[PDB]
RNA sequence: UUUUUUUUUUUUUUUUUUUUUUUUUUUU
RNA sequence: ACAGGAUCAAAUCUUCCUUGAGCGACUCGACAGGCAAAAAAAAAAAAAAA
């Protein structure tokens, strides 16, 4: 189903003495090419290799923000695919409200390690530069400190306790509006300084009730 | 010293067996450059010294 | 060539259209139908200068490195950059070599044009440039650059244009501090230039006067570093920022000066081009070598008052 | 191929025979095969870069009138001079402004200049000089496909009018970019208007079998006209348009009615264009079935002689690259070495032809004489006596069917007209004597060949020499003579007289040579049945072998003698200028055959004389004669004995294949 | 998704970056 | 451009001379594109077919 049909000869002489002509021409065209190829190369030094590299160049298309974009996309995945490997541990499921406890070295060299404790408040989900906030107080001082998902330096981490609910899952999702009425703006109803009497408002944001 | 680190081994063994600078004898006229020499010499002074071939022509039947 | 509302609504649903990932290996190998036969290995002089290199601005990335420090490096492209033509003392009178980049649409190139390309024996270009370069250094033509020109951790010259903003203010192209907002002050003194000149002992504006007009379209020359190549598609990685748009046109080029001095002393670098040996591996992927110290140290200093 | 040319013109023995200036044909070309062609798509991009910014209507260039033979007047006064102009003239005096029957009418009653013979008052001028006809179409180009068949065939109804080139032209290309819209019955019709218009009025070849239309009375004392610009020499149709037609033919085969592919394949064979995946699908298509029947006596002939004659040089010039194949290959060095270490006429398928026998033999009698040797002339070619094959049983059938359209033959009824119309029918006639002869030589050598290991044909051939003898007599006597090579100040030599001169003496050579075989094909008869073999190979081979003998004829030796006895008189008064060259040897050889237990032709036949002439031609001609031909001419001579000091030194002396061996 | 410093990067080249202009044309 | 020229005449593949510097280099000769619709931070994106 490569091209409509056609009503050619199928007698195996006939294909036999059509492949004869065929082949010529094949070799032919390759003889002529390699002649060229040479002169040129004789006379101006002419050199056409073949690619390299895969652009779109190559492909004969032009350059767009659109495959910019997904470059840039390819690389991200491929530098997840191999940072994932180099870890020694499994990322556990956790969301906000979940006690933590993070596990990462601070110098290399002095063999220094560092263990922090505390509850999720913020989980940004990314791609590359995704992150977790944990809040905590020591002698009734409180601390935060966020901490990239993907990095070298965590040791370990774990989930002390877990508060499993479809709460959770609520904040976990990415809601979508009930309604166009957004669009309506209402903060943006106010009244100048200057501006004419209409009623009886006062300078500024206007009320909805009447 | 630009001649002596490109030439190949052969030229390189004969450019030694002079009896003094190649460069000099060829600039006074004592000396005849060989081809390859001329090559590099050339390379480096960005100029072609001689009438240098022209590999094109179109055969007459 | 759509509406407005269709535009906004296909830069959403793009995303949606994305090809597969490709499939990166590990280890390339080149064969004679790759290599230049013209192409051959020249011992560098004193006097000896290299050529240079065009790319394309993709985007900004963060990466990290063997000690854990992250940092922001620009993705490049050299969309297939091949040499064109070479420019002699004895023919034209200067030494240079003339390099094309990009793709055209064959409905859009005049005739006189494709007439260069066909002699070429190359597809149209988008963008063609010049370099000086020595003598010594003069690649042949039909030869197609490649990113291992520059090797990781040297110090590059980049340049390239900077960004349009149109018609600024005088407060917001200089940043002038201007007038206070209150104490009885005047409105046109909020954001006024203020005193332009001096009395009738000076009757003329001195040239190159601090005014407002037109901001960004300029051209801007930075230093980079190499910290990551990629042979498979072609890609660069630079050590801090490029201007022009996600896009534009960039020249690279090496050290020159105190840069040079400094840094590009130690570090041996193919001088003419990468020349593959037939029958030979080599790396898909090179990555900067750490440093030496710890970066991650934080030293004593004493603060002693007298 | 540029070592192929060096060689060529390096070469001192190859020329270009001809006879005469008709003989010479267009080169044989052999088409390829379709394929998808991404990059002409991809050039046709540039191709269309500013139509925006052009003409909606007339985007193409205008044609230009023909140019005047002498240069125009000084102050270009033509209208002042008053003089009639052409109408190419016109037009381009006029600014190329159009000159509508009334426009023109109203000028021809106010000036002179516009009362030309090509100034039609009720057709006008066309903005190009057309004229008669032509000026009262629109351009071609302009034209939609639906309405390509019916301009072209008003156009076929309508150094004198040059504009027609123009509107023919048009056409011609218009033809080639419609081609893949058109409907398939009507692109025949299209290219076959299209080569009526390139080949009307011409003249076929002296050697030639195949021929588009018969030769008919056209309302000089032959009453044949010559014209070098319609020359047969002339591509009618440009390789082109065939090559662009050729993929349509291949999509829609089965959609063709016997009458559409008749045509077609004559199409083809005027053009000289080959096409083996065409040829190949025609064959396969086509068969006897107990539908080849479908086709009529008319049509089966038309489109079996075109196959034949396309096929025969498709196999002749598939032999040539063979052979020129050989170069192209590389060969390495340790090839070379081990090398020198070791140095120390069936172009037709089986059923095909069947089927076109049967045919033949089952319809007979619905054939005509021009038909019928058309056809049996084409495939008596395959027949050959060196010895896939045909069979027996096939030869047999169209044996059977010449002998039944011979009974049948009425032998002229048109009157005697034109001399050229009655020269084509004795030529035609002599073919199916040719044929007639090949048939019982291939049958005999066959069957005597066969028994080793292990139908009155005569009766009717026998009218033929008969009829050939009395009409050459005829023809010779009321053909006007002409001056002989062997014996204002400018002899009268008219060109129109020696086409049907040579196409006479063509039918006599023909007759001469199928004679010849007949005995052959006789003497094969049951000394042991190899001997008798090897004798016949002999014979046609030119060796040494044993003297031949007239007897074996029988019935036909008074036929024979009475041809013997016109070819005589024939050449004994007109030379033997007009003879063809690949039948020359024959003449000869029936000449040997001729003196055997001889009364008196010994004085007539010497041993200006017919033999003197002959052999005048033979010397003249020595240039271009074959190996063969030379062998057995050098057999011939000896045989009867003539000696000839001219004939004697080329014998011996201008030939190394035969005097450089023994 | 956009803008901005409150974020990040450079502090090199000046025969460089860049550019509106091929000039044996002495009366368009 | 191997285009022209000399010679008791050239490794495959021009020994040597002329072309002022083969028109600054390449290329074109139906070459080239101002305005309109639509799009439009510079810039890029439309083959022809009402």
């Amino acid at each position: 189903l490569l091209q409509p049909p056609q009503c050619l000869p199928r007698a195996p002489s006939h294909l036999a003495k059509l492949m004869e002509e065929e082949e010529r021409l094949r070799l032919y065209r390759h003889l002529k090419k390699e002649e060229r190829d040479a002169a040129t190369l004789n006379k101006f030094g002419i050199w056409a290799g073949e690619p390299i590299a895969d652009t779109p160049a190559a492909k004969m298309q032009p350059l767009v923000a659109r495959t910019c974009r997904q470059t840039m996309r390819h690389l991200q995945q491929i530098e997840i695919e191999r940072l994932d490997k180099q870890r020694n541990f499994q990322v556990p499921l956790f969301g906000p409200g979940d006690l933590m406890e993070v596990k990462y070295e601070l110098s290399r060299s002095q063999q220094t390690f560092a263990t922090f404790q505390g509850y999720c408040v913020e989980v940004r989900k990314k791609r590359l530069n995704s992150s977790f906030v944990l809040r905590n107080s020591y002698e009734g001082i409180g601390v935060e400190q966020r901490i990239p998902l993907y990095s070298p330096r965590i040791i370990s981490l774990k989930v002390v306790s877990s508060c499993a609910s479809p709460t959770q899952d609520f904040l976990l999702e990415r809601h979508k509006p009930l309604t166009r009425d957004y669009r309506y703006k209402w903060k943006y109803n106010f009244r100048g300084r200057w501006s004419r009497r209409i009623g009886k408002h006062k300078p500024g944001i206007r009320s909805v009730e009447k | 010293k630009f001649v002596r680190l490109n030439v190949s081994e052969a030229q390189r063994q004969e450019i030694k067996n002079w009896p003094g600078s190649v460069v000099r004898c060829i600039e006074n006229g004592a000396c005849i450059p060989s081809r390859e020499l001329q090559s590099r010499l050339e390379q480096v002074v960005g100029v072609p010294l001689t009438r240098r071939k022209k590999r094109a022509g179109n055969r007459r039947l | 060539y759509d509406s407005r509302w269709v535009k906004r609504l296909d830069r959403l649903r793009e995303s949606k259209f994305y090809d597969p990932a490709p499939i990166i290996k590990e280890e390339e190998i080149l064969e004679a139908d790759k290599i230049h036969p013209l192409l051959k290995k020249v011992t560098p002089s004193w006097n000896s200068r290299r050529t240079g290199l065009l790319a394309y601005k993709i985007g900004m990335m963060s990466l990290w490195d063997g000690w854990g420090e992250r940092h922001a490096v620009t993705v490049c492209q050299v969309d297939r950059c091949v040499v064109m033509d070479q420019r002699t003392l004895d023919k034209d009178g200067y030494e240079a070599c003339v390099m094309g980049i990009g793709y055209k649409p064959i409905h859009k190139v005049t005739k006189p044009m494709l007439g260069v390309y066909i002699r070429s024996q190359i597809e149209p270009k988008s963008r063609i440039a010049e370099f000086k370069c020595s003598s010594d250094c003069l690649l042949p033509v039909g030869h197609e650059m490649s990113v291992r020109h520059f090797t990781p951790g040297q110090q590059v010259f980049v340049s390239g244009w900077s960004k349009d903003k149109g018609y600024l203010g005088v407060k917001k192209r200089w940043g002038f501090a201007g007038q206070n907002a209150s104490h009885g002050v005047e409105a046109k003194a909020h954001s006024s230039p203020g005193s332009i000149g001096q009395s009738k002992t000076v009757n003329v504006v001195w040239r190159f006067k601090k005014m407002a007009g037109h901001a960004g379209g300029d051209p801007r020359v930075v230093n980079c570093k190499v910290f990551r190549i990629e042979a498979q598609r072609n890609l660069i990685f630079l050590k801090g920022c490029v201007p022009g748009y996600k896009g534009s046109l960039i020249k690279i080029s090496d050290a020159r000066g105190k840069t040079h001095h400094r840094h590009n002393r130690h570090i041996p670098l193919h001088f003419p081009t990468f020349v593959p040996e037939p029958g030979v591996s080599y790396p898909v992927t090179l990555e900067c070598p750490d440093a030496e110290q710890d970066p991650f140290l934080y030293p004593e200093i004493a603060i002693a008052d007298k | 191929s540029v070592a192929s040319r060096i060689h060529f013109l390096n070469s001192r023995t190859r020329f270009q025979t001809a006879v005469h200036a008709s003989d010479v044909a267009p080169p044989f070309l052999l088409l390829p095969l379709a394929s998808p062609r991404p990059l002409l798509a991809y050039h046709h991009r540039f191709r269309t870069r500013n139509r925006k910014r052009g003409s909606r209507f007339h985007p193409h260039p205008l044609p230009l009138p023909p140019p005047p033979l002498s240069p125009p007047r000084s102050d270009a006064a033509h209208l002042f001079a008053g003089k009639p102009l052409a109408a190419s003239a016109v037009s381009t005096a006029a600014g190329q402004q159009t000159l509508p029957p009334p426009l023109l009418r109203h000028l021809q009653g106010l000036f002179p200049v516009f009362r030309g013979p090509e100034c039609d008052p009720s057709c006008g001028v066309g903005p190009a000089g057309e004229a008669a006809g032509l000026a009262l179409l629109p351009p071609p180009s302009l034209v939609e496909p639906r309405h390509l068949e019916d301009l072209a065939r008003r156009a076929l109804q309508a150094g004198a009018c040059k504009s027609d080139r123009l509107f023919w032209r048009e056409l011609a290309a218009r033809v080639e970019k419609v081609r893949d819209l058109l409907p398939i019955e009507s692109l025949v019709r299209l290219l076959t208007i299209l080569t009526l218009n390139g080949a009307s009025g011409t003249v076929r070849p002296v050697k030639q079998i195949f021929q588009a239309f018969e030769t008919q009375d056209e309302d000089n004392r032959t009453g044949l006209r010559l014209a070098s610009e319609t020359l047969p020499c002339v591509r009618p149709l440009p390789p082109r348009l065939l090559l662009a037609s050729t993929r349509e033919f291949l999509e829609d085969l089965k959609k063709l009615s016997p009458p559409a592919t008749a045509a077609l394949a004559a199409t083809f064979a005027w053009s000289n264009c080959a096409s083996s995946a065409l040829l190949f699908a025609l064959m396969e298509r086509w068969a006897w079935r107990q539908h080849l029947g479908d086709f009529t006596p008319a049509d089966f002939a038309l489109f079996v002689s075109a196959l034949g004659h396309l096929l025969s040089q498709q196999e002749a010039t598939h032999v040539k690259y063979s052979r020129q194949a050989r170069h192209l290959r590389e060969i390495s060095g340790k090839q070379i070495m081990a090398a020198f270490r070791e140095q120390k006429a069936w172009h037709f398928t089986a059923a095909f032809f069947d089927g076109c026998c049967r045919f033949m033999a089952t319809r007979a009698e619905s054939f005509s004489l021009f038909s019928f040797a058309s056809a049996a002339r084409t495939l008596v070619e395959n027949l050959d006596a060196v010895a896939a094959c045909p069979t027996p049983d096939s030869v047999e059938a169209l044996a059977k069917a010449i002998s039944l359209f011979v009974a049948s033959w009425d032998g002229g009824d048109k009157t005697h007209g034109r001399l050229a119309t009655r020269a084509a029918n004795l030529l035609l006639v002599a073919r199916l004597l040719r044929a007639a002869s090949q048939c019982e030589l291939y049958i005999h050598l066959h069957r005597a060949l066969r028994l080793e290991a292990e139908v009155d044909t005569v009766g009717a051939c026998k009218t033929l020499l008969e009829h050939i003898s009395c009409e050459l007599g005829l023809l010779h006597s009321e053909l006007e003579a002409l001056p002989l090579l062997n014996s204002r100040g400018f002899v009268h030599i008219s060109p129109d007289t020696v086409y049907v001169r040579n196409e006479l003496l063509a039918a006599a050579g023909e007759s001469a040579a199928a004679v010849v075989r007949l005995h052959h094909a006789k003497s094969l008869l049951q000394l042991s049945t190899g001997a008798r073999v090897d004798r016949v190979k002999r014979w046609m081979r030119g060796q040494q072998a044993e003297r031949m003998q007239l007897e074996t004829l029988g019935e036909l030796k008074s036929e024979a003698e009475h041809l013997a006895d016109a070819i005589d008189r024939v050449l004994r008064e007109r030379g033997a200028a007009g003879l063809p060259t690949e039948q020359l040897a024959d003449l000869m050889e029936v000449f040997a055959l001729c003196v055997g237990d001889k009364r008196v032709s010994q004085t007539p036949e010497e041993t200006l004389s017919s033999l003197q002439a002959l052999s005048s031609e033979i010397v003249r001609r020595y240039a271009a004669l074959d190996v063969n031909q030379k062998r057995r001419i050098k057999w011939a001579t000896r045989q009867m004995d003539w000696k000839d000091p001219y004939l004697n030194h080329c014998l011996g002396r201008f030939t190394a294949a035969v005097t450089r061996q023994r």
